[PDB]
């Protein structure tokens, strides 16, 4: 389907291709890099999939802790 | 094609990478022979599919400039600096036709004006050094004077004369055996025999001329020339 | 025959040792 | 040096090997459409028919322009960019002093319709403008041919003589001493002003001067190239301030000065 790794690979890809064009510099002006940042788009995409996961459980141990404080209150 | 054209851009991509990398395996030797500014004119250029199709016979100056889809034919001379462009219509020379030095022959760059007109020039045609054509038909056995400028549209029948330094108007028709001049072009006066005469004798004088540069231009590159420049200090 | 500026030759040994070394570090992580 | 050395040596030849198969497999993909780019076969200087131009020392002449067959040019003189003598069929002689300006046409006839046929003779301090056509005539000295003008065979430009810019000049014209002509057909237009004089005699000198930069330009070897373009990146801006903090002056190099004989002052 959509994974995040296409997702990556085509954001990275019309970076380089963003980055020639605001150079005034032909779209596939040095197309390994088109392909460095294919690999480099993936790379963040994956990444930034596994950091958000990682900071919802590390925030629901933060509500879990204020929750508890705050019931505290009650006792 | 477009597919044609996408394999074109495709391999392009390719070629370019290719070439960067001959650059860093040479760049790792330490040599910096490819910085050197040389000469990318091409005689024969090709835009995409549209390339010149020249005769084997035909004398094309090196310095000469053929774009785009261009038809010389056999007996026929493109001298020093003669620049034809045919890319967006043809533009057709025929056989025993010298186009002079700084010559040029190109057709319209766009169709804003309307169709694109192609050039067509016949047999045995003398066109002057100078010379401006642009999306006319000339006829056989005519004569271009030098410095002449014909625009589109135009029509110089068969022993038509245009005089040097004219400027023949556009979608003008010169008729046959006739001497126009000036500008804006009109009619002068009637050829006379010894000027056809001429006429087809300076065609034959120009192929046998044509003959001699090349012989002389095909001549391998002398070393002596290449070590000399290599050498300087 | 050979490539005489040493500094660039250091320079590539540092180039290559840093892809040798990022590939490993993937490889080992 | 050493062994790492030539072990890099060694690497890059194996990339060269395969950057230049790339370009190889590029090239097929493309349909072998692409006419390749091939070495220069202009030659600057050409003999025909046993002919070999004579060129004096101290002349510019172009590397884009053509000299062919029996041309001499003399002391002083300069030849420019898409300039083409050709002199293959008969002489073409140039003075000293004489600039023959861009994309001009130099041509000689073997035999003229009727009349006696002549070659080109051009004289000293002779200016001929830019894409002008000079076919079978003579210029005398200190004459005056405009950009795209037009001498037809037989054509006699005298001494300080001028012929405007753009004209046509029918065969076996004589432009008088002392005039102006123009138009298509050429004809006579007024008086040469002394200042129009002056002004052609300077012509000749400014192009003298023009064609010593030019030259010295266009003789440069690769190296030397390599280090003039290094020196012109280095000087093309400054930071006075941060010199004067340091206490020094950077001074432009001399292979980056011009004459002063060339400056507009
Ligand atoms: C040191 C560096 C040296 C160089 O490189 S300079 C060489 C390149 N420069 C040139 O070739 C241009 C030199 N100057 C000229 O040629 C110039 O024109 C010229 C030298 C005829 C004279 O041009 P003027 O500015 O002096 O024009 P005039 O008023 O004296 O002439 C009158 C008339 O001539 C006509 N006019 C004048 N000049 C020309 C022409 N040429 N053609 C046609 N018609 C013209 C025009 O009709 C004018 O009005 P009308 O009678 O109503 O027609
Ligand atoms: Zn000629």
């Amino acid at each position: 389907p959509i994974s995040a790794t296409m997702v990556g690979a085509l954001l990275g890809l019309g970076t380089q291709m963003y980055s020639n064009a605001l150079r005034k510099l032909p779209y596939m002006r040095h197309p390994w890099e088109h392909v460095v940042g294919m690999g480099l788009g993936a790379v963040f995409a994956n990444q930034l999939v596994k950091w958000d996961v990682k900071l919802k459980e590390d925030l629901d141990v933060m509500l879990a802790k204020a929750r508890a404080a705050n019931e505290r209150r009650y006792f | 094609g477009t597919l044609g054209r996408a394999f074109y851009s495709v391999g392009f991509w390719i070629r370019e990478t290719g070439q960067a990398l001959d650059r860093l395996g040479c760049r790792l030797q330490g040599k910096n022979y490819f910085r050197e500014q040389l000469s990318r004119h091409r005689t024969l250029m090709n835009v995409f599919d549209k390339a010149p199709i020249v005769d084997k016979e035909a004398f094309v100056a090196p310095s000469a400039s053929v774009i785009g889809d261009v038809h010389i034919g056999r007996g026929s001379s493109i001298w020093y600096g003669c620049v034809l462009r045919g890319d967006v219509n043809t533009v057709s020379v025929g056989s025993g036709t010298n186009i002079q030095d700084n010559s040029l022959v190109h057709v319209a760059k766009s169709n804003l004006s309307g169709k694109v007109h192609p050039t067509i020039i016949g047999d045995n045609v003398t066109i002057g050094h100078s010379a401006v054509l642009h999306g006319c038909t000339v006829e056989d056995e005519t004569f271009i004077g030098m410095g002449a400028t014909l625009l589109d549209g135009v029509v110089v029948e068969k022993h038509g004369m245009v005089a040097a330094g004219a400027l023949v108007r556009q979608n003008t028709r010169i008729p046959s055996g006739e001497v126009w001049g000036g500008n804006p072009a009109r009619f002068l006066r009637k050829l006379t025999d010894e000027e056809i005469a001429f006429i087809s004798q300076s065609a034959t004088n120009y192929s046998n001329l044509a003959q001699a540069h090349a012989a002389e231009n095909a001549k391998p590159l002398n070393v002596i020339e290449f070590e000399k420049v290599l050498r300087k200090k | 025959k050979v490539s005489e500026d040493k500094n660039r030759n250091y320079a590539v040994v540092a180039g290559v040792v840093a892809i040798v070394g990022s590939i490993g570090w993937y490889l080992k992580a | 040096m050493g062994t790492l050395g030539r072990a890099i040596y060694t690497v890059g030849n194996w990339i060269r090997g395969t950057g230049q198969a790339l370009d190889r497999v590029g090239s097929l993909l493309q349909g072998s459409h692409r006419i390749e780019e091939h070495l220069s076969r202009h030659r600057t200087l050409m003999n025909v028919f046993d002919k070999s131009p004579l060129v004096d020392k101290d002349v510019f002449v172009a590397p884009s322009a053509s000299v062919i067959g029996d041309v001499q040019i003399g002391k002083g003189s300069s030849i420019w960019y898409g300039c083409v003598l050709r002199g293959d069929v008969n002489n073409i002689s140039v003075g000293s002093g004489t600039n023959i300006q861009d994309n001009t046409l130099v041509h000689v006839a073997k035999t003229n319709i009727s009349g006696k046929v002549l070659p080109t003779l051009i004289g000293d301090n002779v200016t001929v403008g830019h894409s002008a056509v000079i076919h079978g005539c003579t210029v005398e000295d200190d004459a005056f041919v405009g950009m795209g003008a037009t001498l037809l065979d037989g054509v006699v430009v005298e001494k300080h003589a001028m012929v405007a810019a753009g004209s046509l000049v029918k065969q076996n014209t004589r432009i008088p001493s002392g005039e102006v002509w123009g138009g298509n057909p050429a004809k006579f237009m007024r008086k040469l002003t002394d200042e129009e004089i002056v002004y052609i005699s300077q012509s000749a000198k400014n192009y003298i001067n023009l064609a010593q930069i030019h030259a010295s330009e266009n003789s440069k070897s690769f190296e030397q190239i390599e280090v003039e373009r290094a020196l012109r990146k280095k000087y093309a801006r400054k930071d006075e301030d941060y010199d004067s903090m340091l206490g020094i002056t950077r001074e432009t190099p001399p292979e980056l000065i011009l004459p002063d004989n060339v400056l507009p002052g």
